């Protein structure tokens, strides 16, 4: 019995000192490509920027042309007291757009599988 | 320490499984506070940088915050590639 | 281009489990001393076609005094999910990638217990009741030790998704750090799939039957289907979670040839348990798996719970 | 015999080797070639998104390298 | 409640970077080494402000910072980079790891070259 | 509001009132207790991935804890009815009056 | 009936799950943290009755980020009439509306 | 407006609830029960709550077994009762059926407070909010933070499990 | 949308299974032939009388152990926090009341079936 016993627990102290190396390089290698992730965040930001502005842009100029023979309808006109910057709803960037757009904006990543 | 020594034997003898289960349970319990890398797990996780780090205005009142990543002010990972 | 390869996940399978029940008659038979089929085709090879065409062409009964409805969906579910508990498994490489695909196969592993309640509920006959009861018992006795032998063991994976097992083991397999859950995770997986020494719902001798008995021609094939697929599920899983192949992303045919190797491995060592063991009493079982197993693997689950923290052996991918 | 047993093994094993494999050649053949893309989150989407925004031929596959930025 | 102001499609034009997210992976260590002033000055600017309308000229210069860095990798090594990004570009999770040979290559290229 | 939110307003006034009103069977009444904790979980499931409330994604786990505790309770009870009458008709309880 | 033994004792027993703009795990922010950090700055220890009145402003502003009642309304009311000018013809949609745009990165 | 799949599967579940509502034989009303909770687990993954519905599809699952065997050892009858072996089950079925169908038609076609407030519809899809980051789950964060945030919660449900497991030894004691 | 694609697949594979069992093979079904099985005779009772479980209060019980894995899941995801000490302990404890819960219904005879 003490053999059996002595070649189980040999047998689990090599593969701990093995998994203990093993998952310290994976978390160096995590922290490398978390790094490389952070490097590339910024051009994302700023692209993401031009991207909602131009098509809230382009959702204004097409609301404009719409909403002209409505008698009171401010073109443009904020549902909020404040002036700050509010985030877009997919809804409004997304609105007047084919339902395809539409579809993989929503539930692109969600199915994506 | 006799009483408990035919205890642990009539115990070993009947039911080896509680007998392992409650050794490797306390195990568990109270070697990690006395490991000296539970500390190096910590430090481990609070080296991930899971978001951007979002840089500081400087007011010339800095000295020790870096004004460019590869400056030598800053926190190091040279502990972790040598561990 | 995406239902091709529904169905070339699924034609294959089907046959592997004809060819798999050929396999087990001829195990069993070299290790009763005799031979099993030899004729039907060369070495028994045509032989679970003959088997398959010969229920498909032979009558089915509705028992007068069965809920049709029910008596007819518990097989339709019983091989439907035995076909798509396969979609998640990466070969090295998913039909479907999901980020939680173990919690995905232990949901639909606990759904599949219903169709074998149904069908001897809808049957309305007294050994079908009998079995439908002893399966309530089985996932009462090893459904609690099952999950959490996963945690254990899903934590030096550092996440669920089951493709990141192969990353987990690149250098060693998982079965030299807990072999002991390995062990606990196999018994479970014999009752599981209801297999000797644990598959108590069929009861051959006691229960003639089971929860099957009154089923006939192609309604019972479908139910034999189900189980040999769930059986090359089971160890295909066990494969990947405790004896990771090496795998080239340049080359995935070698990983393919190691894996399929691996689960034939553990399904034939089902074969051989078979052939080898008495039946457990259905009580018994439950004592088994609630007074042995469960105290260790609370134990163990502790154990794994602490051991990446104290030896800062932590995983990736919070 | 007991190598009379192999030839339904090796059937059995001829069955169980065409997922794995249909599903790598099928992922190569619908990938442009090179191993279908992950996307367990969120940020790798966004890559995949972008990269089929900038191919022009509406397919995240195709790549664009230094010889498109003039 | 007011009229939201919003900058014409005029002013929302600039030279993109159009590589895939492959050569951008491949790239970013020394991209972001090399390009870290204006985009520290674009983030500062973006969480200062949290209004997208407010960070357009630095956005720019984002952008113009990003073409000129991969202008000169273009001058001066365009074959190992190649290479480089090709061999992470196979892979369906981008790993680093599977390409050291190539990042080699590409990394005593930049710095002897630069 | 969206229809998806009125659909599961609906499912908990409907398990709602199956509660309310009993036939013969206890069980069916419990059933009706956990449809109720079902559409509960997720209805604040969804309020909650909308919002993007992070912490208050472990209250749904919460319910469903105490959902366990409610039904075991329950089936307690009933094992107790049934063994004092050999049924679980809701008829048979009615020895206590206002 | 409300013992605050937290605040008598300094603990956070509960209150670091009661709003949406309080700490959350990796700096995740609510979807409308804005708005609800300004209308509970707006109405900060001037009592309940007060701040129903004095700080309705944010509050509505708060309840349009979470249900987005106006804002469907407005998208409804314009669609409605991108519909009816199509029917007649006298509205033609632009390109980059029906599947045919020049995409950005 | 998209496929309106979530609509379909909300009101695939309002017909389980009324499925297992109508009070007929506990084996039908808990698969009908089973039923809900799969097709709430379908929409609540449609929102991004993977873990979530996959859990409460589990833990359904369990339960509803440990009643299966409840109803054969306590609740059955020579005739149990499905859907249309009664006029009571059978009325309350089809009331429950056209009372949502109201509902629906109602809601969609015009724009009504029912009993809270109103609803035009356009599709769960104009509610989302197109946020662009993360290596994570946001659920799984939120989740994984019971153990750091929310020592206290920890506390009072493995007090409240633990006192369950008590009481139930105590209920069914009998004497 | 591929997994729909995949068990609207399976579950039609299945269902085209049982009509092809039901619609091929000839048909010849009569009283006694679809009567039920009792291994030669005729039951004497039904077979939807009370049938009495003896592991009543382990099913009960298991209603309660099922919770604590929902509980116990996330733990892979709680292990890369920040304050692995109140984690550790936090996960230590769950357990250990499960454990002691188990202690409870065995030395108190509750996992013995009833007779
Ligand atoms: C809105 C309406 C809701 C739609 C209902 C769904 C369709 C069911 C209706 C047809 C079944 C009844 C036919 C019949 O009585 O015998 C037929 C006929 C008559 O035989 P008979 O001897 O002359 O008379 C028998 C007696 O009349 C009576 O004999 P009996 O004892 O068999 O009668 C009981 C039967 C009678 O039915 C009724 O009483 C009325 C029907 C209303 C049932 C709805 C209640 C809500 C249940 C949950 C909601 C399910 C989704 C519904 C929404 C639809 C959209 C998907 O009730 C049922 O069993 C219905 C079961 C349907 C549930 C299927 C779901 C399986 C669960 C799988 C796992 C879940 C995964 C997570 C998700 O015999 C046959 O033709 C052979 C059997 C045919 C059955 C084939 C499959 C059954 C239906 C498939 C279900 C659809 C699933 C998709
Ligand atoms: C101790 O005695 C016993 C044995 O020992 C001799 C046994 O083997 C044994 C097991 C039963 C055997 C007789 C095996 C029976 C073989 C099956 C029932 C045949 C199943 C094969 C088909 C239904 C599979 C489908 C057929 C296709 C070719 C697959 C591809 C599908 C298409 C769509 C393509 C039992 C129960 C037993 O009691
Ligand atoms: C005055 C009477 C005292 C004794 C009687 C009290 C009866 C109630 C039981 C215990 C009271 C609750 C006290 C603990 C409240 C938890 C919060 C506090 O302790 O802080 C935690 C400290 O954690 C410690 O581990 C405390 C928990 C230890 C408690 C375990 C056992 C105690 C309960 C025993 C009785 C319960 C029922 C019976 C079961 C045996 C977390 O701190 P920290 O993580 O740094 O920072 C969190 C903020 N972050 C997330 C931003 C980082
Ligand atoms: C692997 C899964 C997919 C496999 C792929 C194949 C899919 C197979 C689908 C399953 C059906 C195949 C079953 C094989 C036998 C056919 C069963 C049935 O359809 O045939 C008869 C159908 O006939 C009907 O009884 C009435 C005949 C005509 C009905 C009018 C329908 C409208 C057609 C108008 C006629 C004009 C020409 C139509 C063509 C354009 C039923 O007669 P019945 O005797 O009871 O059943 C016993 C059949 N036996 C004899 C073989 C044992
Ligand atoms: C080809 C001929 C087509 C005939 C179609 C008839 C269908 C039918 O219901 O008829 C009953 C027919 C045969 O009975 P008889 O009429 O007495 O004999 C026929 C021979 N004369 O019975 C059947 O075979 C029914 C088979 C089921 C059809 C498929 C639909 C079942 C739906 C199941 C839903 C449940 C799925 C649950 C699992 C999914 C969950 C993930
Ligand atoms: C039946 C039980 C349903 C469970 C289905 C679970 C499938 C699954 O887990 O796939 C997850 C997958 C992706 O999730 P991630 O892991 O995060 O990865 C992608 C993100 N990058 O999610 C999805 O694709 C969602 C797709 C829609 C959900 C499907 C809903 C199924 C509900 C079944 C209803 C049955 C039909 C209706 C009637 C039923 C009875 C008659
Ligand atoms: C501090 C550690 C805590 C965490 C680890 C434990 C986690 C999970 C393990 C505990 C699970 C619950 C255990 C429940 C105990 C039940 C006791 C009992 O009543 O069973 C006895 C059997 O066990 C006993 O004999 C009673 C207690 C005897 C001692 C058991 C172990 C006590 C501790 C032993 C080891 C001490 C510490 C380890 C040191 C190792 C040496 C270095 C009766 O057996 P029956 O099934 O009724 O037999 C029926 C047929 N005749
Ligand atoms: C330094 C820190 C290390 C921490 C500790 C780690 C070392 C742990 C050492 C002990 C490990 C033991 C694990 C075994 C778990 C269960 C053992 C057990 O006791 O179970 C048996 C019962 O289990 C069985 O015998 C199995 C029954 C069914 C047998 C099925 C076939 C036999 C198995 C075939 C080979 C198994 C291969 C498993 C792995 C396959 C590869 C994945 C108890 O039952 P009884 O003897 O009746 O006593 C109960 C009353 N006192």
């Amino acid at each position: 019995g003490y053999s059996m016993f002595a070649v189980g627990i040999g047998t689990l102290l090599f593969g701990y000192w093995s998994m203990m190396k093993w998952n310290r390089e994976r978390r160096r290698l995590q922290i490398e490509d978390f790094e490389a992730r952070i490097a590339l965040m910024p051009l994302f930001q700023a692209e993401k920027d031009r991207r909602v502005l131009q098509m809230l842009r382009e959702n204004l100029e097409e609301e404009a042309i719409i909403m002209k023979d409505v008698p009171d309808w401010k073109v443009g006109e904020s549902v909020f007291h404040t002036t700050r910057w509010v985030t877009p709803m997919m809804g409004e960037l997304y609105g007047l757009r084919t339902n395809e757009e539409i579809l993989s904006a929503t539930y692109g990543f969600i199915w994506y599988t | 320490a006799g009483r408990i020594a035919s205890f642990l034997k009539n115990a070993w003898a009947k039911e080896p499984v509680l007998v392992a289960s409650f050794a490797i349970g306390g195990l568990a319990i109270i070697l990690p506070s006395l490991s000296p890398y539970t500390n190096y797990a910590i430090r481990i996780n609070r080296a991930t940088p899971y978001n951007y780090p979002v840089p500081l205005r400087d007011d010339g009142n800095m000295p020790d915050v870096p004004s460019h990543p590869q400056d030598p002010q800053g926190p190091s990972l040279e502990w972790l590639k040598n561990l | 281009m995406f239902m091709i390869n529904i169905l070339s996940l699924i034609i294959p399978i089907l046959l592997a489990v004809a060819f798999l029940t050929l396999v087990e008659r001829k195990v069993l038979g070299y290790m009763q001393l005799r031979k099993g089929p030899n004729v039907v085709g060369p070495y028994g090879l045509l032989q679970p076609i003959a088997d398959a065409l010969k229920l498909f062409t032979k009558e089915p009964l509705r028992p007068a005094t069965s809920s049709i409805s029910m008596f007819i969906i518990a097989p339709i579910l019983a091989l439907s999910l035995a076909l798509t508990m396969w979609v998640p498994l990466p070969m090295p490489y998913p039909l479907i990638n999901m980020n939680l695909g173990v919690l995905f196969m232990l949901a639909m592993s606990s759904l599949a217990v219903y169709s074998i309640l149904w069908s001897g509920w809808a049957s309305n006959s007294k050994y079908a009741l009998i079995g439908a009861l002893r399966a309530v018992a089985q996932t009462i006795s090893y459904e609690v030790t099952l999950a959490i032998i996963l945690l254990s063991v899903l934590l030096m994976n550092g996440s669920y998704t089951l493709s990141t097992l192969i990353t987990t083991q690149e250098h060693i397999w998982m079965i030299f750090t807990s072999w002991p859950l390995a062990m606990m995770w196999f018994i479970s997986t014999l009752a599981e799939t209801n297999r000797a020494p644990f598959d108590l719902t069929e009861g051959e001798s006691e229960l003639v039957s089971g929860f099957n008995v009154e089923y006939a021609a192609g309604p019972f094939a479908m139910f034999f289907m189900a189980e040999y697929a769930n059986i090359i599920m089971m160890n295909a899983f066990t494969a990947i979670l405790f004896l990771g192949a090496s795998h080239d992303p340049h080359t995935p045919e070698l990983y393919t040839i190691n894996f399929v190797l691996k689960t034939l491995a553990l399904t034939i060592t089902f074969l051989w348990i078979r052939a080898s063991y008495p039946r457990f009493r259905y009580d018994q079982l439950m004592h088994l798996l609630w007074k042995s197993f469960l105290p260790l693997t609370l134990a163990l689950c502790m154990w794994h719970i602490s051991l990446p923290i104290m030896t800062a052996s932590i995983p990736p991918q919070s | 015999m007991w190598f009379e047993i192999l030839p339904g093994i090796a059937v059995m094993a001829a069955c169980l080797f065409i997922p794995g494999m249909a599903t790598a050649h099928i992922h190569k053949f619908t990938n442009g070639g090179k191993e279908k893309r992950v996307a367990h989150f969120s940020y790798q989407w966004n890559l995949m998104e972008r990269d089929r925004r900038i191919s022009g031929v509406n397919r995240y596959h195709v790549t664009k390298g230094l010889e498109n930025i003039d | 409640p007011g009229i939201v102001e919003l900058p014409t499609l005029e002013d929302l034009k600039v030279q993109e970077v159009k590589v895939s997210s492959s050569v951008l992976k491949a790239a970013a260590h020394h991209y972001g080494a090399q390009c870290d002033k204006p985009n520290k000055e674009f983030m500062l600017c973006r969480w200062e402000e949290k209004d997208p309308r407010r960070c357009l000229e630095e956005g720019k210069l984002v952008n113009q910072c990003a073409l000129d860095f991969f202008r000169q990798i273009k001058r001066h090594c365009a074959e190992p980079f190649t290479e480089y990004w090709t061999c992470i570009d196979y892979s369906g999770l981008q790993l680093f790891r599977h390409c050291r040979k190539q990042q080699a290559k590409f990394d005593e290229c930049v710095l002897d070259k630069l | 509001m969206p229809l998806v939110y009125m659909n599961i307003i609906m499912a908990f006034a409907i398990a709602l009132a199956g509660l309310l009103m009993y036939r013969s069977h206890l069980m069916s009444s419990l059933l009706c207790l956990e449809g109720m904790m079902l559409s509960l979980f997720i209805m604040s499931t969804l309020i909650i991935l909308n919002t993007h409330f992070t912490l208050a994604n472990m209250m749904p786990i919460i319910l469903l804890v105490f959902a366990a505790c409610e039904a075991a309770l329950g089936l307690s009870l009933l094992v107790m009815v049934s063994n004092t009458y050999g049924t679980d008709y809701v008829q048979n309880l009615n020895l206590l009056q206002c | 009936p409300f013992f605050d033994v937290q605040k008598r004792l300094g603990l956070d027993l509960d209150r670091w799950m009661t709003i949406q703009s309080a700490e959350q795990p990796h700096k995740i922010p609510g979807r409308c943290h804005a708005f609800e950090k300004e209308w509970i700055e707006c109405a900060h220890g001037i009592g309940g009755i007060r701040a129903e009145k004095e700080c309705k402003i944010e509050f509505d502003d708060f309840v349009e980020c979470l249900l987005r009642q106006k804002t469907m309304k407005r998208l409804s009311a314009i669609k409605r009439q991108r519909d009816k000018l199509i029917k007649e013809g006298k509205y033609t949609p632009p390109p980059h509306h029906l599947g045919k745009e020049d995409p950005r990165p | 407006m998209t496929m309106y799949i979530a609509f379909i599967l909300s009101t695939i579940f309002v017909i389980g609830f009324v499925g297992f509502s109508s009070k007929p034989s506990p084996i039908y009303g808990g698969l009908g029960l089973i039923v809900s909770g799969g097709v709430g687990c379908g929409i609540v993954l449609n929102f991004g709550g993977s873990f979530l519905g996959l859990m409460v599809f589990l833990i359904y699952l369990g339960g509803m077994l440990v009643v299966f065997g409840y109803t054969t050892a306590m609740a059955t009858e020579m005739y149990p009762e499905v859907w249309v072996s009664n006029k009571t089950v059978f009325g309350a079925f089809v009331s429950g059926l056209m009372m949502e169908f109201c509902m629906v038609y109602y809601a969609l076609k015009e724009e009504e407070v029912e009993i809270i407030f109103k609803f035009n519809g356009l599709g769960d899809w104009v509610i989302y909010d197109t946020g662009d980051s993360g290596f994570f789950s946001e659920e799984a964060m939120g989740i994984a933070a019971l153990y750091s945030y929310g020592t206290w919660l920890v506390i009072v449900t493995g007090w409240s499990l633990l006192i369950g497991v008590v009481v139930i030894m105590e209920i069914t004691r009998g004497n | 949308m591929n997994i729909m694609l995949t068990l609207l697949t399976n579950v039609t594979l299945a269902s085209l299974l049982v009509l092809i069992a039901f619609w091929l093979p000839q048909l010849n079904a009569y009283s006694e032939k679809t009567s039920p099985y009792e291994c030669g005779f005729d039951p004497m009772g039904s077979a939807r009388l009370p049938f009495s479980m003896k592991f009543f209060l382990v099913a009960i019980t298991f209603l309660l152990f099922d919770l604590e894995i929902a509980l116990l899941l996330p733990l892979p995801w709680a292990s890369q926090t920040n304050n692995l000490k109140t984690m550790l302990t936090m996960a230590l404890f769950l357990l250990i009341l499960l454990a002691a819960s188990l202690a409870y219904e065995w030395t108190q005879k509750g996992l013995e079936w009833a007779e």
